[PDB]
RNA sequence: CGCGGGGUGGAGCAGCUCGGUAGCUCGCUGGGCUCAUAACCCAGAGGUCGCAGGUUCGAAUCCUGUCCCCGCUACCA
RNA sequence: GUUACGGCGGUCCAUAGCGGCAGGGAAACGCCCGGUCCCAUCCCGAACCCGGAAGCUAAGCCUGCCAGCGCCGAUGAUACUACCCAUCCGGGUGGAAAAGUAGGACACCGCCGAACAC
RNA sequence: CCGGGACCACCCGGUAAGCCUGAAUACUUCCCAGUGACCGAUAGCGGAUUAGUACCGUGAGGGAAUGGUGAAAAGUACCCCGGGAGGGGAGUGAAAGAGUACCUGAAACCGUGCGCUUACAAUCCGUCAGAGCCCUCGACGUGUCGUGGGGUGAUGGCGUGCCUUUUGAAGAAUGAGCCUGCGAGUCAGGGACAUGUCGCGAGGUUAACCCGGGUGGGGUAGCCGCAGCGAAAGCGAGUCUGAAUAGGGCGUAUCCACACAAGAGUGUGUGGUGUAGUGGUGUGUUCUGGACCCGAAGCGGAGUGAUCUACCCAUGGCCAGGGUGAAG
RNA sequence: UCAAACUCCGUGAUAGCUGGUUCUCCCCGAAAUGCAUUUAGGUGCAGCGUCGCAUGUUUCUUGCCGGAGGUAGAGCUACUGGAUGGCCGAUGGGCCCCACAGGGUUACUGACGUCAGCCAAACUCCGAAUGCCGGUAAGUCCAAGAGUGCGGCAGUGAGACGGCGGGGGAUAAGCUCCGUGCGUCGAGAGGGAAACAGCCCAGAUCGCCGGCUAAGGCCCCUAAGCGUGUGCUAAGUGGAAAAGGAUGUGCAGUCGCGAAGACAACCAGGAGGUUGGCUUAGAAGCAGCCACCCUUGAAAGAGUGCGUAAUAGCUCACUGGUCAAGUGAUUGUGCGCCGAUAAUGUAGCGGGGCUCAAGCACACCGCCGAAGCCGCGGCAGCCAACGUGUUGGCUGGGUAGGGGAGCGUCCUGCAUCCGGUGAAGCCGCCGAGUGAUCGAGUGGUGGAGGGUGUGGGAGUGAGAAUGCAGGCAUGAGUAGCGAUUAGGCAAGUGAGAACCUUGCCCGCCGAAAGACCAAGGGUUCCUGGGCCAGGCCAGUCCGCCCAGGGUGAGUCGGGACCUAAGGCGAGGCCG
RNA sequence: ACAAACCAGUGAGAAGCGACUGUUUACUAAAAACACAGGUCCGUGCGAAGUCGCAAGACGAUGUAUACGGACUGACGCCUGC
RNA sequence: ACUAUAACCAUCCUAAGGUAGCGAAAUUCCUUGUCGGGUAAGUUCCGACCUGCACGAAUGGCGUAACGACUUCUCAACUGUCUCAACCAUAGACUCGGCGAAAUUGCACUACGAGUAAAGAUGCUCGUUACGCGCGGCAGGACGAAAAGACCCCGGGACCUUCA
RNA sequence: AGUUUAACUGGGGCGGUUGCCUCCUAAAAUGUAACGGAGGCGCCCAAAGGUUCCCUCAACCUGGACGGCAAUCAGGUGUUGAGUGUAAGUGCACAAGGGAGCUUGACUGCGAGACGGACAUGUCGAGCAGGGACGAAAGUCGGGACUAGUGAUCCGGCACCUCUGAGUGGAAGGGGUGUCGCUCAACGGAUAAAAGGUACCCCGGGGAUAACAGGCUGAUCUUCCCCAAGAGUCCAUAUCGACGGGAUGGUUUGGCACCUCGAUGUCGGCUCGUCGCAUCCUGGGGCUGGAGCAGGUCCCAAGGGUUGGGCUGUUCGCCCAUUAAAGCGGCACGCGAGCUGGGUUUAGAACGUCGUGAGACAGUUCGGUCUCUAUCCGCCGCGCGCGUCAGAAGCUUGAGGAAACCUGUCCCUAGUACGAGAGGACCGGGACGGACGAACCUCUGGUAUACCAGUUGUCCCACCAGGGGCACGGCUGGAUAGCCACGUUCGGACAGGAUAACCGCUGAAAGCAUCUAAGCGGGAAACCUCUUCCAAGACCAGGCUUCUCACCCUCUAGGAGGGAUAAGGCCCCC
């Protein structure tokens, strides 16, 4: 006999790249995702592939806003 | 069969502690 | 070891999805020619390739289990 | 500063909702009156927009009443579980610890403004 | 007319279709004289020897092995055993433990003799303990003791060869009968990379070649460094992209201090410090080469083979005896 | 020798394949994964090792903190799906009013909805633990010999079993494929497991006739206990096994009854109605079935059964008595029984043997037990300290593999030394070194070149290649000693006779095993002599060895005569 | 016991294959395979065709279509269809 | 018109649809087809049927006298092929003398059982058995010797074929 | 003529697959394999892109002309179940879903920083400028809600460029920028260019990988078993025992691929056996729907026995006759250094079929080399040595082993019991037998290599005669011994003990009952004894007896060594 299956796609390495508290530079990829399981918030932008990137430095802060899970970047105050 | 059975039940010993190579 | 393969009016055969499936011959029905078949005329009549699913709006049509007589099935040591 | 108040926001956006049954119209929010003007309907001055102030809080909005429906929901226990012990007991230790249930939880906070107060 | 890298023009160079021409250059069958951090008889030529011999093969062709007495044969007269061989005496000799089997004379292997052990025992053959026996060295005292050493080993415990290759082998997977010899990362190159070391040093170095009976002295042609960026033209501590003073790429050896900008990750200017390569050589990898060694089946070139065998050609020979009984 | 001969050459053909690759020690030490591959038993790169350089704790562990997840589990009236039973009841099917519509009604189906209980890797209103990312404080910190970057050198890229989570598979495989800061083997000895890579303990620097321990064990084999206490087990369970069967036994209960006499036994009674009805020819306390009553009364069952053709008779359940207290039914557990069942020989404790436990459970006490730890001593590596080499700490299993340092051999430059008053080599003795190995220590043999130091260079180390050559073993004093005729006696010779010689017999061939030629061989012929090789034994013999001799042709066979096939082939043609 | 020993056919029936005698895998196959005579087809008009050869040249053949070569079939009989 | 088949018909396709003859065949899987013969009994054999998996006319078909070291079957005779083996001789084997190999070989004072183990043990475990050494014999094991498995696979060759 | 003709593959082939995307597997980061489970892609859109603005569905209810469940209309409920170009997932109702307007950012130059990461690939990207679109403006726009929709490099083409231009000016050609051309789909893409066979095969390798066997597993298979719906006149269990369930065994087909591919020879037969019992017969027994004969079923029992033939290579099977019975299995489907070699499984040839073909066929057919001196273990036998506390001898015991162990027919019991009859016994006695084995050779029979006779041919002994040699002892006919079977005789036992299944007795625990727990018995071809044989190497090396039961020498007389002897034995000899 034979199987009509056997295929699979390449793993896309989606996920969260910078978790809560992680200090990140601007443009840093925080979240690789397909939709908006994580939404963009403060100083975070959404790319064409629904990827979340920091628009400014800071520490990643995961929050909520009207039920949506959000990703925010809180500034790191210099001494 | 008897041979495999005995060899597996050998693992139920105070020394082997319920594990042996090839069980 | 295992694989494979078309179905449609009563019979035999066609027809691949612009949104219907149907058409041919034979058969059958009614009439006519004949003193009574064949050959002629038709109002001629006649089927859901079985169900499930489409991206379906809708599938004979496309895809899968089934629909199943199918040519080839062949482990060579 | 006080309002049965008008906006702008916030919350691990439901303890906030829905549905009650009884209420309010000070300014305001509103329905509401008309389409002459900007503007508008793939038709409609319904809407959008504009001009207005006839009457009405009926509704929206707002206030009080609530466990009726939904939402929240511990504790403790259980399941599951990393490590460990244990010669099958998936047994047991010390840690973590749900879901469901049950007990119980019914909006709050800020800024401005309005009328009044002052 | 030809060439100047299609081609055309200009310019330049040259003057084909005719010939000759030494030296510098390549090589060594052979001859002479020499050298070797070359071999030294399983090596070195295949061949130190009967060597392209013997031998193999029809043939082409393949292709061995075999060195040493001693300083001098003085090579053992003579006697004895013996058919002889071989030996013992005697002699030669420095030595016959140098006797044409001969320098030294290992091992495997074969014996002989002495000691210990072994014929009730299940043995990867040994190891550890160890009785008893024997030998030995010392001591004391006279044979028991020791800081002992050796050989044997009763007996007890433990104990599954080596290599290769494997997940894993004592392995009933491979290879090896044993000993002795031989038998596998080497060599060349201004090679490549890295590293060490030495020399010189913003320079380093020569190659070919010349002179030197040498390993030494000359030899600047080149090579690598010394400025990069760019496709390139080109520009140059800048350059490329680009419309950009607008950012980025590469580069400006590195570091220090200051100043100014920034805190998008730090940058920009100034000053200073000032950049380290190159050639020898060793080592490790690597490139081209057979490239650590052995190993195919097979491919190609040129030849040898039909004296075996297949077929054919020419010329000869052979087929007892007995039957059957065609045509004519 | 032929699916394309042989020989030489190309050629040292090439082989992703197999094999082999030679001395030592010190330190470190893998992998068997990913991606790609005319790739899958190869290779490149990455990962993992080593070395060096740079950096320096960044690594790692623990605590705390910030975080994202959707697994386990759970839940589904929270979605998609599945799905059990009810309830309602659309819907249809029928019926009746009977048309056609509209009606009621249902033996039925019965959606939707609802009540309750459920399920799911590709379902999730939920949701862990862990793990992961980050931060932070500490720990280790004379060390993990960490981590990162660069570069030199790699090897690996066939993994295995086991624990856990999982797929495939029959939720079989000593199966296969994955995951697992999981382990071990690999590459890891030692102890236990009878033996037994992967299980347990524990990671081997060396030595010791010292000690403590781990796992596991303490009757004898076999070191330590026929240990102590309380119970259990009767099956040698222990020292294999299922569904399931089962008055095994102990414990813990629970319930019914019980001296107002229980259960058991012994004595006496133990129904009428009535056949309660159907059914069979019948039905009755009893083929079979519907109901499953009342009545005298203690007790009487719609009868407890037998016997029964139905009945009877039989005893029953039940009632009363005689003696006389436990009796009966069940629940869970701790040990057990059966089920139990292969084939060389006990053979499913490792063995003896064990219940007078040497078995099981729970406690307790000691001991044995390793290359673990400690102790004493030695060595090495890394590091530190202090001093210009000692001490101390830590470490020291190791395959591929990397790095470092060395032994030995030969040839050599230089400098030295030894040696015919005996070098090397070989054999030994006595010894030495951490190792390869050493011996300017000794003797023997031997006879001429060697040693040492410092450098230079290597045909530099073999145990393996079904390696090459030589020599020698094992088999083994074994097979065989070569036909199908057959040898024997006497005498001789001679050192020696089965074999030679002579004679006599016997036997074999006799289209041959006789005689003659050719081809081929080449002196093998003859005479004399010899006997260490050869002859498959021996040998006085020989086709062997040595010497000498021997082959005479007009007519034989050939040339000088002839031509065949065929060959060479002047010139020539062709190339 | 008279073919005396030695020497010296076994025979019969039937089927398959191949007609036959022969040939063959030296060294595991002797056969139903090959060949065979016979048949058909095709080619060849002649230093033919075909073949060896670069060519010359040679065989074919000192032959000339009743011959030569190649292919298939394989005595003979009946046949050889689309 | 019983049934069975189908002389016959319809339809589709084809270049044409296999004629004669043969047929479980040297061809027939099913299959030891079925029937008959032979046999006491016959998967073989003979004859016949035709449901020809998958005959077929010069890759000739169907037959065929004669022929065959062909293959198959049957029968007579014959026999040690057998029931069922016995005896005799000879050559070896055996013994003595003489000469004197070989393949093989990691070793060796090379037991058996049940186990264990790279899953089949002389070599390990627990036991059992066994005085040491030979001679003739047998061949169960030493996964015995021999030949770097030919089957299979991988890799590479060679030769062969062809519309590569 | 040179070459190609892929790989993965639970051996290979065939089949299938090869890249990309989505989910699950996947173990809550990422990632994660399998010929694991499901699907999709190799596009589409000039709007289905951008922007601004607006809207919110599906479903359900109700009312409505055609109009129906469902077209379009109205109202209501409805927070999302619709729809999102297209697979799935993640998302999207704040809308990324629906609609309209304007448009082309489906831009140029660039890109801080990141993701992912063997490498090559791939991905996001704020922000600066240019010049634009939309928007009042903020702002958004470098294609699409996202993730697939694709192809490295080489080579070459096209357009543009203030690059280069082989002496110079040009040109060619090259270069840059943009872009095009590969189902190179085996999708990291050997070549621009490529299919097959080998049984004629070869080489290198592999137990990395199949066939045999072994091993594991035990789906399957086999042998049992649990429940018992039931069939059985009734009655579940005399017997069969469904649906279902649990196991044994390891013999079947298989799965795995663990030893072995520098060789583990294969089926079947022959020979030789050996083991187990899941027993075919014989033996013992329980139950019976067992009257008796005969059975059925179950239990115990492995001592012995378990035929010869036809067909087939066959195992198996069918058949023929028989039998007491014609067992099932293991031991490398026992056994090829023991045999065969018919088959399978080389090379030849042929048929059919497949293939253009070479060739192929778990299709057929005819034919077709079976090597080896036994070293070790083992086994069968036989010796040598030593020991068994002096040497010797005779006779022995029997631990412990080996062998053997089979069975029928007939008769009487008795035509009795039983039974309507048919038919027909148990138990117990007797005879005769088959098969097997041992011993023996009187018989019979075979053989007879120095017997006798006859006889053929030939040669010889001079010849006749008589004889001999040779021809298989020449052939024939006979044949004592020995060897032997076809022959003779004998054997297996009887009896006892202890037991299995089973039958019980006495009897409790448990006032009864109970084959048992204490006790006692019976009980089978199995076991031990008995019969035969070997046997004290029976290392506990035995026992009863008998014989010799005695000298010297040397070492320094310690413990030995040597010699000569006895009893006796050995060798030589017959």
């Amino acid at each position: 006999s034979s199987s009509r299956n056997g295929r699979d796609s390449a793993a896309q390495r989606l996920g969260v790249k910078r978790f809560g508290g992680q200090v990140v530079k601007a443009g840093e990829i925080l979240v690789r995702q397909r939709g908006t399981h994580f939404h963009p918030g403060v100083n975070v932008g959404r790319g064409g592939d629904d990827t979340l990137f920091a628009l400014a430095p800071g520490a990643v802060e995961f929050g909520a806003k009207r039920g949506r899970k959000t990703v925010n970047i809180v500034p790191v105050a210099r001494p | 069969a008897k041979r495999g059975r005995k060899k597996r039940d050998r693992k139920h010993s105070k020394a082997n502690h319920g594990k042996r190579p090839n069980a």
